RNA sequence: AACGAGGAAUUCCUAGUAAGCGCAAGUCAUCAGCUUGCGUUGAUUACGUCCCUGCCCUUUGUACACAC
C-alpha cells in the first residue's frame, strides 16, 4: 500500500486449512496444559472433544471465528 | 486500400494509373511488391497491387519484359506460405460455427 | 583570500548587433556584449543598459563564457524590447523600469531574427538552427514550431495571421501555412546562400549571393505551384560581395536599402505605373526603330527598378536603418563593425539626390577604441592608459568611466606611463618611440629610427630614469631622461629576437626573452648574465618577476606558466593552464600571488603557496590582449579583443489488466451512444464522451484496438487468460463493432482472428452455457464477416499465385531451350538450378 | 530470396522488408537509423 | 541477595534437515577455557512467485526446416 497498509481478504485452499486446523488444536492442549494439574492428554482430549462440537469453548474454534470475522470485515 | 474498402481494385483513377505504367516502371514496382510480399504484414497490400497488374496488362508482355522471370520467380514461393496460413485460418473459424451448434442444441 | 567582481566595460557602444532605432535624430538602441544601451544620437549620452543582476565572479555564477547578445527588436505601442542571446535564449524587458518581465528558452543556436507583433502579442523567431518559433507574450508558453528548412534561418516577412515566408542559409524559399500549420510551397531561389527578404504588398525582393537580386510577384492563389510565386525578373550590379538586408520605406515614389557586407549600402526608388507606362512608350518606339516584346519582358526587372544611389560609407557595417521626412531627406542610422555609429542623410524630391556625395552627420566614435586595443596600463590608482594600433591612446578616468584625452600614434604596441610629469610612453611596430603630454598635445619629442624593426617590449625603473626598449631587431637599447628628451646610452645586441623585457621593483635584474624558448636573466648593474632558464618548447610571451625579486614568472605560448626561484635558478613549479595560450601575467603587487589572462577568455587567479587556481573568470568572448593591476588597490583592468574594458574589484499495471480497463471504457462509451440512439429513434441528449477518447481524439474501436496492438505476443496467451467470463462478454461486443468497421477489420485483422479464436477455445464451456439471443445473434454477425474477410483475401492470394505460375510457364516454353533426351535435359537441369551452401557438421 | 542491402546507395533496406530513401526522412530519423546500423555493425 | 526461559533490533534455516542424547579419539597447521569424528530418537513449514529489496542479462531470430 505504499505506506497504506491494509488487510485483504483472501480464499484459503485445503492444504492450508489442515494445517492450521492441527496447529490450532494442538498449541492450544499445549498452553492449555503449560502450568496446571493438567497434562497434554485431559486438555488435549478435552480440546479435541470440545472443536468437533465446534461449542465454541474452545481454542480452535474462537481463532476460527476470529479469523472468518476480520475477513467479514474488510473483503 | 482502407478508403476504397467501401470490378475495381483500387479507386479507378489509380487503377488507369497502374495500367498506363511503363515498363521500367512495372519493373520498379514489382521490385517494390516482392520486397513487400516479403514480410506477411505487408502481404495483402502485395498481393492487390499484383492482382491490379496482372488484370490490366498484356501478359504476354509481362512475360516479355527483360529481367523479369526473376522477380515472378521469387513471387510465388512466398505467396504459396500466405495462402496456405490463410486457409488455415478459415480452419480454425469453424469452432463458432461449433459452438453456435452446441447452443441451440441447448435451447 | 579577497574575490573580485565585475564592475565596467567600456568602449563598447556598438558591436555584433542590429541595432533598433526610435524616432524622437532620436535615440538608438545597440547592443554592448551580453548587455544594451541606448542613447540619444546628437549628445551621445548613455541611457540605460540592461541585464542580469550578479556580474561573472560572484561564486554564484556559473563556470562558461556569457551569452553574448545577438538580436533585438521592439514594440513602441507597447514599448517592449525582445532580445536574443546567442545561448538561443529569449528576454523580453520592460522599457520603463527596465526589468525583465518573462524569459524564453526554446532553441539550442544563436538566434538570428526576432520579428513580432504585439498585436495578438505574437513573438516569433528564427535560429541559427533551423526552426522557426512562434509564441505567445501574454500566455508566455511555447505556441509553435515550424520546421523543415536544412540549413538556417536569414530572412522571414510574417503576414496577420495567416502566412509565413522564410528563407534559409540553404538558398530556398519557403511559404508556411499557419492554419495547416506547415510548409506549403518551396521553391529554390539561388544557387548559392540566399540571405535577405523583404516585402511589398505586391512584389518580393530577396539577394543570392553574388549580386543577383531576384524579384517575384505574390499572390494568394490556390493553384499548387501557380498563383502564389512567380518569376518576374532578376536585377543585379551592387557590388560583388553578398547583401544581407533590405527594408522598405514610404511616404509616393518609395525606396528600399540593400545592406551588404562591404563598406557600401545602397538605396533604390521604385516608381509608379505612370512611369511604367511612360517608360512602355519610349521603349516600344525603341522596339519599333514579338521576339522584341520577348526581350522588353526580359528587361522588365531594369525596366521597373531604379538605382537610387549608394553610400561608400567607410570600411565595415554591421546594421542600418531608415528614416524619412518631407520627401527630401533619407535617413540612415548605421552600426558598424568597428565601434562606430554614424548618421546619414540625403536630400531627394521625390527626382533625384541633388547631391554629389550622401551627407555624414553624427558619428559616434568618442568613448570607443575602434579598433582592437593593444595595451593597457594604470598610472596611480586614478589614471587609465587604452593603446590600439589606430594610435588612438585613449586616456581615461575610472571614476567617470570616461575619456579624457586621445591622440594618434600608428600602430602601436606597447604603452607604458610615466609619473614624473605624468608622461605617457608608447611604441609601434615601427622603431619609433613616441611620448606623449596629457594637458598640452600629445607630440613631445616623437623619437623614430630606433630600431630598425617593431619594437616589442618596454619598461623603466622604480625611479623612473631609464627606459629599456627591447626590439625585434634582436637588440634592447638602454635609454635616459635628461631635461624633457631622451638620448639612448647603450645597446645589447643579443642573437635572437625579443618578445619581452621586465625590471625588479627592486632594480636589480632584467628579464628578457628571446625567440628560442628561453630567458635570460641579468644583473641591471653591471650587464653580466647571471642565468637563463630553459624550456618551455614555445617561445615566452610575458614575463613577471616579484614583488620583492624572490620568483620568476614566465608564461608561454604552450600554455603553462612556470614559477622558477629566483635565488638559484631553479624551477619551482609548472602549471598546465588556458586551453589556448597564454598572454600575459601579472603580480599582484603585494604579495606571491598573480593573475593571468590567456588567448581564450578567460582570466584565473591563483595561490603562490598551494599553487592553485582559486579563481576563474568568465566576462567575455575574444582573445584577451592584455592586463594592468593596480599599484595598491587590488582592482585590476582587463582589455581584450571584442573592444571591451573590464574591471574586477576587489571584495504500473499487468498487460492483460491494462485491456480490461479499456474495455470498460470502450464498452461503456458504445452502450451508452446506442442507447441515446435508440432514445432518438424512438424519439422520431447527448451521453457525455469520456474524456480520454475526446482527448487523444480516437474512436472507441481504436481505442481498444491500440491497447491489443500494444500488448506482446509473449502475453497475450496470459492476458486472454487472465480476464474474467464478463470481461470476455464485452469482447464479443467489440468484435462485433469492428466487423462494423470493415476497414480497421481488414487492417488488424490477423490479431483479431487469433485473439477471438483463442479466447474462444479457452471459455468454451461458459460459452455455450450461456443463453441469449442476443449472443446468438452476435455469433451470427461475427462469424459470416470473418468468412467474408478471410475468403475475399485468399481469393486473392488463388489468384496471384496461379497468374504467376502462368506467367514463368510460358516464358520457360518461349525462352528457356529445351532437348528431347532425358539424360541430357537432366544433365541441363541439374546445372542451371538454383544452388545454396549449408553447413552440415558431418 | 532473403532481403538484404539495397544495391543502390540512395535508400536504406531493414530486414523486415521496408525500404526507404535518403531524402524523405526526417532528419531526427535519419540520426537513429545511422544510431542502429551503428550498434549493430558494431558487433559484428 | 540475585533469579521463574529473556526487550527493541539484527542474524541463521528446507530431509535423516532443524533439535535433543550420549560415546570415542587428539593425527607435523589449528585445538584442551577445547576441536574433529561416531552413532542414537527425528519433525512443523514452504518446494510457488518476480509483487518488495536487490542481482545479473539481452535488445543484431542468424543456425537450416515448420511455426512465431
Amino acid at each position: 500500500g505504499g505506506g497504506a497498509a491494509r488487510r485483504q481478504a483472501v480464499d484459503v485452499s485445503p492444504l492450508r486449512r489442515v494445517n492450521q486446523a492441527i496447529a490450532l488444536l494442538t498449541i492450544g492442549a499445549r498452553e492449555a496444559a503449560f502450568r496446571n494439574i493438567k497434562t497434554i492428554a485431559e486438555t488435549l482430549a478435552e480440546e479435541l472433544i470440545n472443536a468437533a462440537k465446534g461449542s465454541s469453548t474452545s481454542y480452535a474454534i474462537k481463532k476460527k471465528d476470529e479469523l472468518e470475522r476480520v475477513a467479514k470485515s474488510n473483503r | 486500400l482502407g478508403e476504397s474498402r467501401s470490378e475495381v481494385i483500387f479507386n479507378e483513377e489509380l487503377d488507369q494509373a497502374i495500367s498506363i505504367l511503363n515498363d521500367e516502371q512495372l519493373i520498379l514496382l514489382m521490385k517494390r511488391c516482392r520486397d513487400w510480399n516479403t514480410n506477411a504484414k505487408t502481404h495483402t497490400i502485395a498481393q492487390r497491387t499484383i492482382r491490379c497488374i496482372l488484370m490490366h496488362h498484356n501478359i504476354a508482355k509481362l512475360s516479355e519484359i527483360p529481367g523479369m522471370v526473376k522477380i515472378v520467380d521469387a513471387i510465388i514461393p512466398y505467396t504459396q506460405r500466405h495462402f496456405t496460413r490463410v486457409d488455415n485460418l478459415v480452419e480454425q473459424s469453424y469452432i463458432l460455427d461449433y459452438a453456435l451448434v452446441e447452443m441451440d442444441k441447448l435451447f | 583570500y579577497q574575490r573580485f567582481e565585475q564592475a565596467a566595460a567600456f568602449g563598447v557602444i556598438a558591436s555584433n548587433a542590429n541595432c533598433v532605432w526610435i524616432p524622437a535624430p532620436g535615440q538608438l538602441i545597440t547592443s554592448a556584449l551580453e548587455d544594451v544601451n541606448i542613447w540619444d544620437i546628437k549628445t551621445g549620452d548613455l541611457v540605460s543598459k540592461l541585464s542580469d543582476g550578479l556580474p561573472p565572479g560572484a561564486s554564484d555564477a556559473r563556470g562558461a563564457k556569457p551569452a553574448e547578445c545577438t538580436y533585438l527588436e521592439a514594440h513602441k505601442d507597447t514599448d517592449l524590447l525582445a532580445v536574443g542571446y546567442a545561448d538561443g535564449v529569449i528576454k523580453v524587458w520592460d522599457l520603463m523600469s527596465k526589468t525583465v518581465l518573462l524569459n524564453f528558452n526554446g532553441h539550442k543556436a544563436a538566434i538570428t531574427l526576432l520579428q513580432f507583433d504585439g498585436t495578438g502579442t505574437r513573438l516569433i523567431s528564427g535560429s541559427k538552427d533551423s526552426n522557426i518559433i512562434v509564441w505567445d507574450l501574454v500566455g508566455e508558453v511555447g505556441l509553435y514550431k515550424l520546421r523543415s528548412h536544412k540549413d538556417s534561418i536569414t530572412g522571414f516577412w510574417c503576414q496577420g495571421e495567416d502566412w509565413l515566408i522564410s528563407t534559409s542559409k540553404d538558398g530556398m524559399i519557403k511559404l508556411w501555412d499557419l492554419k495547416t500549420h506547415q510548409c506549403i510551397e518551396t521553391h529554390i531561389a539561388h544557387t548559392g546562400e540566399c540571405w535577405g527578404l523583404a516585402v511589398k504588398d505586391d512584389l518580393l525582393i530577396t539577394t543570392g549571393t553574388d549580386s543577383q537580386v531576384k524579384i517575384w510577384k505574390l499572390d494568394i492563389e490556390n493553384d499548387k505551384m501557380g498563383g502564389k510565386l512567380t518569376e518576374m525578373g532578376i536585377f543585379e550590379k551592387q557590388s560583388k560581395q553578398r547583401g544581407l538586408k533590405i527594408e522598405f520605406i514610404t511616404n509616393k515614389t518609395s525606396f528600399f536599402y540593400i545592406q551588404n557586407a562591404d563598406k557600401t549600402i545602397e538605396t533604390f526608388r521604385i516608381r509608379k505605373e505612370e512611369e511604367i507606362a511612360r517608360g512602355l512608350k519610349k521603349r516600344e518606339k525603341r522596339l519599333k526603330e514579338e521576339e522584341i516584346a520577348k526581350s522588353i519582358k526580359e528587361s522588365y526587372s531594369s525596366f521597373i527598378l531604379h538605382p537610387f544611389q549608394t553610400i561608400r560609407s567607410l570600411y565595415k557595417i554591421k546594421s542600418a536603418s531608415w528614416t524619412t521626412v518631407s520627401s527630401s531627406k533619407l535617413e540612415l542610422v548605421l552600426t558598424t563593425s568597428s565601434n562606430t555609429i554614424e548618421y546619414y542623410s540625403i536630400p531627394y524630391e521625390k527626382r533625384d539626390p541633388t547631391s554629389p556625395a550622401p551627407l555624414k552627420t553624427h558619428t559616434i566614435e568618442l568613448q570607443g577604441q575602434r579598433t582592437d586595443v593593444r595595451s593597457i596600463d594604470i598610472s596611480d590608482d586614478n589614471k587609465l592608459l587604452a593603446t590600439a594600433s589606430n594610435g588612438s591612446l585613449k586616456i581615461w578616468n575610472i571614476k567617470t568611466h570616461k575619456c579624457i584625452r586621445t591622440f594618434e600614434c600608428g600602430y602601436a604596441l606597447t604603452c607604458k606611463f610615466l609619473p614624473g610629469g605624468l608622461l605617457v610612453i608608447l611604441g609601434t611596430r615601427n622603431g619609433e618611440l613616441q611620448l606623449f603630454d596629457l594637458a598640452s598635445s600629445s607630440l613631445l619629442d616623437t623619437i623614430e629610427d630606433a630600431h630598425d624593426a617593431a619594437i616589442w617590449s618596454l619598461d623603466l625603473t622604480s625611479d623612473g630614469k631609464r627606459l629599456v626598449t627591447g626590439s625585434a631587431d634582436k637588440t634592447v637599447k638602454f635609454w635616459d631622461f635628461k631635461v624633457l628628451k631622451l638620448h639612448h646610452d647603450t645597446t645589447l645586441e643579443l642573437t635572437d629576437d625579443i618578445l619581452c623585457v621586465r625590471v625588479s621593483p627592486d632594480d636589480r635584474y632584467l628579464a628578457i626573452s628571446l625567440l628560442d624558448n628561453t630567458v635570460k636573466v641579468f644583473f641591471l648593474d653591471s650587464m653580466k648574465f647571471y642565468l637563463s632558464l630553459y624550456g618551455h618548447k614555445l617561445p615566452v610571451l610575458s614575463i613577471d618577476i616579484s614583488f620583492d625579486s624572490k620568483m620568476i614568472i614566465t608564461s608561454s605560448a604552450d600554455k603553462n606558466i612556470k614559477i622558477w626561484g629566483l635565488d638559484f635558478g631553479d624551477c619551482h613549479k609548472s602549471l598546465f593552464a588556458h586551453q589556448d595560450s597564454i598572454m600575459n601575467v601579472k603580480f599582484l603587487p603585494q604579495s606571491h600571488n598573480f593573475f593571468s589572462c590567456s588567448k581564450d577568455a578567460v582570466v584565473k587567479y591563483w595561490d603562490g603557496e598551494k599553487f592553485e587556481c582559486i579563481q576563474k573568470l568568465y566576462a567575455h568572448q575574444s582573445e584577451v590582449w592584455a592586463l594592468a593591476v593596480a599599484t595598491d588597490g587590488g582592482f585590476v583592468v582587463s582589455s581584450s579583443h571584442d573592444h571591451s574594458i573590464r574591471i574586477w574589484e576587489e571584495t504500473s499495471l499487468k498487460a492483460g489488466e491494462r485491456l480490461m480497463e479499456a474495455l470498460d471504457l470502450g464498452i461503456a462509451e458504445i452502450e451508452g451512444l446506442e442507447a441515446y440512439n435508440r432514445d432518438m429513434k424512438l424519439w422520431q441528449i447527448k451521453p457525455q464522451g469520456n474524456a480520454v477518447l475526446i482527448a487523444v481524439n480516437k474512436t472507441p474501436e481504436q481505442y481498444i484496438m491500440d491497447t491489443l496492438l500494444r500488448i506482446r505476443m509473449s502475453q497475450l496467451e496470459d492476458a486472454l487468460m487472465v480476464m474474467p467470463f464478463s470481461y470476455v462478454l464485452k469482447f464479443l461486443k467489440f468484435i462485433d463493432t469492428v466487423m462494423q468497421n470493415k476497414t480497421l477489420l481488414h487492417s488488424h485483422l490477423p490479431l483479431i482472428c487469433k485473439n477471438l479464436f483463442f479466447i474462444i477455445k479457452f471459455n468454451h464451456k461458459e460459452l455455450v452455457s450461456q443463453k441469449n439471443e442476443e449472443l446468438k445473434l452476435q455469433i451470427n454477425r461475427v462469424k459470416t464477416e470473418l468468412r467474408s474477410a478471410l475468403k475475399s483475401t485468399e481469393d486473392d492470394l488463388g489468384f496471384n499465385v496461379q497468374g504467376l505460375k502462368f506467367v514463368k510457364q510460358q516464358w520457360n516454353l518461349r525462352h528457356n531451350y529445351e532437348f528431347v533426351d532425358e539424360y541430357d535435359q537432366q544433365e541441363k537441369e541439374s546445372n542451371s538450378a538454383r544452388k545454396r551452401v549449408f553447413g552440415t557438421v558431418i | 530470396y532473403n532481403v538484404g542491402k539495397a544495391e543502390k546507395d540512395g535508400e536504406i533496406r531493414l530486414k523486415n522488408g521496408v525500404a526507404m530513401s535518403k531524402e524523405e526522412l526526417t532528419r531526427e530519423d535519419k540520426n537513429r537509423l545511422r544510431r542502429a546500423l551503428k550498434r549493430k555493425r558494431s558487433k559484428a
